[PDB]
């Protein structure tokens, strides 16, 4: 998802003014990680009886 | 033109220190890369010495540049297109180009606007960016301690 | 094809909070991820690391 | 010339016809501006934007920011997960 965003904005943004800080969007990566650890059938609640 | 240890000025990231004159080859051609680092972005950039003037790595403002951008900032008669969108796109291109005279004109124009009219938080942000890069430029031009560069810049805007 | 973006060297800091404080104060036990990104231009030629 | 009108009409119809609880266009614009500002601050500053600093950048009061954050909240469905999975509709 982040790669789709970054290669969308490679073209629209002006050359010789950009840097990976301006290109990288970390919100979908952290969103994916948070969506995995919370609300997934494999990220199960730890069973301690 | 750009020797080692030189406090060389590169757009848009202001002044920067060169660390070494790197002989990193590509395709068996030992191009004369130079490593240059800035203090703000904490990034290192390698630039070949052949096309170093193509990127337009400048030299710092001396004295004539200081009084020139001074005269521009104090230049009267400045007026802008009535539709704010044309003014926005014009001074956006003008800051994206990045020369000290035009950045000075942008910041003094918006300060004259902001004094009475006021602008949006996006337009304030465009100011703040232009002001930040300009005060970095001046504080490494006169080598005069960024806070003192801000206080002198605020001194001069009032004239 | 006139520009490229690359990644290298994933690296972690220390955890921002210990285990018990994380469990008590409802904060997730994590550590930041630092990546070395490099923007390369083809036609004029620069690395933005 | 036509791109101007197309973008205007699309953004208008997006503004006042994309929420179950209809928020008028000015509040949609301020919500979008707040969302963009907090997004760019998350990407650049890294540190999660605290509401009062968002007000400072926003040039409005923190309580107005809190009201905007309350207004932006969109409704969930009554036919989603029981607590975690969609075994039983939430409306039960």
């Amino acid at each position: 998802r982040m790669e789709r965003v970054v290669r969308e904005r490679m073209t629209t943004q002006d050359v010789e003014a950009i840097t990976p800080q301006t290109l990288i969007n970390i919100r979908p990566v952290v969103a994916a990680i948070k969506e995995f650890f919370g609300t997934s059938q494999l990220s199960q609640f730890m069973d301690q009886n | 033109i750009f020797k080692v240890g030189d406090t060389v000025v590169y757009p848009h990231h202001g002044a920067a220190l060169v660390e070494a004159i790197e002989t990193r080859t590509i395709k068996g051609e030992q191009k004369e890369y130079l490593v240059l680092k800035v203090a703000q972005g904490d990034l290192t950039v390698r630039v070949p010495a052949e096309n170093a003037e193509y990127v337009g790595v400048r030299d710092v403002v001396g004295q004539e540049g200081l009084d020139k951008v001074f005269q521009v900032l104090r230049a009267p008669h400045t007026e802008e297109p009535t539709n704010w969108s044309r003014r926005y796109k014009a001074n956006l291109e003008k800051l994206a180009s990045g020369d000290v005279n035009k950045v000075a004109e942008v910041v003094r124009d918006l300060w004259r606007r902001d004094q009475e009219r006021g602008l949006s938080a996006g337009e304030k942000r465009m100011l703040a960016k232009a002001r930040q890069i300009l005060v970095g430029e001046l504080a490494l031009a006169e080598s005069t301690d960024d806070a003192k560069a801000e206080t002198i810049l605020d001194e001069v805007l009032a004239a | 094809g006139s520009m490229s973006l690359s990644f290298s060297d994933p690296r972690f800091d220390d955890v921002k909070a210990p285990v018990d404080e994380c469990k008590d104060k409802d904060m997730t036990y994590a550590a930041p991820l630092f990546v070395t990104a490099e923007f390369i231009n083809n036609n004029t030629g620069e690395i933005k690391s | 010339y036509a791109t101007w009108w197309i973008r205007q009409a699309i953004t208008r119809a997006m503004a006042d016809q994309a929420r179950t609880i209809r928020i008028p266009v000015h509040m949609v614009e301020v919500i979008n501006k707040l969302g963009r500002i907090q997004r760019e601050l998350l990407q650049d500053l890294g540190r999660e934007p605290t509401p009062e600093e968002l007000a400072k950048e926003m040039d409005i009061t923190p309580e107005k920011v809190l009201e905007i954050q309350q207004y932006a909240r969109e409704p969930i469905s009554l036919d989603q997960t029981i607590g975690d999975e969609g075994d039983s509709q939430l409306g039960d």
